């Protein structure tokens, strides 16, 4: 099914969540 | 193969014991390192790539994204397109998951969650629109792309957004600054917070999720 | 079995425009 998986690359709900979580974090580190 | 799976599941279990609180999740300084380490692990876990996002994760993100444990300068939230689109997607998952599980006072709790969801969703979109209009120059590329994905299609709002899109800075700021007072963020924080807790309650009462609503339940028997 | 729990009886959840 998956090209990403076969190449051993990050993708999916948890990885998208990780990125978004960090985005909010770094924003709030000064705010 | 599944040594990675047994690991990831335990990390997911651990997050669950940090993310499921009675009231909303906020990332406290004493939790943040382990909460970060867990998310990162699951983010790069090969075996998690096609696993369903559990509803506690989506809830905890929404709580954290919209700073729901407060009651709001409007400006603790990052109003970036890439993030808020995904935030709406995750919010959409919670509502679908709620609807699906509900089929298997219940009328009131279902109907309120419906009304609250749409109200919150609309508010998120309206405040996303507000941020898009404050750009100089305006990111029409993502702005119109957003309006296809999220936000309904009425000639009225479609053209009114377009009309206002071609006005300038001080007038664009004025329409927003008037409408932010006419539609305050405190209204939606309330709504979104009540939705999340309304949702939490249904799923523990009926579907037997455990969202620490045990104390809330017994106070409704009395 | 109330008709209000999380929403106040008279509350405007209608967002315009
Ligand atoms: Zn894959």
């Amino acid at each position: 099914a998956c090209e990403m998986c076969r190449l051993g690359l990050p993708h999916g709900s948890f990885f998208e969540l990780l990125r978004d979580w960090k985005k909010i974090e770094e924003f709030r580190n000064k705010s | 193969g599944s040594n990675e799976k047994i690991r990831s599941q335990s990390v997911l279990n651990t997050l669950e014991t940090f993310f499921i609180k009675e009231n909303h999740y906020d990332m406290q300084r004493e939790e943040s390192s382990i909460v970060n380490a867990c998310l990162r692990y699951l983010g790069y876990s090969k075996s998690m790539c096609h696993e369903k996002m559990p509803i506690f994760m989506d809830i905890a993100f929404i709580e954290y994204c919209f700073n729901l444990s407060l009651d709001p300068d409007s400006q603790q939230i990052l109003w970036e397109y890439s993030l808020i689109s995904n935030a709406l997607e995750r919010l959409e998952n919670i509502e679908l998951e709620r609807q699906n599980c509900m089929r298997e006072n219940k009328e009131t709790l279902n109907n309120e969650a419906l009304k609250l969801y749409s109200c919150a969703k609309a508010g998120i979109c309206r405040w996303m629109a507000f941020h898009f209009l404050e750009q100089e120059p305006i990111d029409h590329i993502n702005f119109t792309k957003f309006l296809q994905d999220w936000g309904s299609h009425n000639e009225k709002e479609m053209e009114a957004l377009q009309r206002l899109s071609k006005h300038k800075i001080r007038k664009r700021l004025i329409y927003v600054s008037q409408h932010k007072k006419k539609m305050p963020w405190s209204k939606f924080n309330s709504v979104l917070s009540r939705y999340i807790q309304c949702t939490k309650l249904q799923l523990e009462v009926f579907c037997d999720y455990d969202f620490k609503q045990r104390e809330i339940v017994k106070m409704l028997t009395s | 079995n109330s008709d209000n729990i999380f929403v106040k009886p008279g509350e405007d959840l209608e967002i315009p425009l």
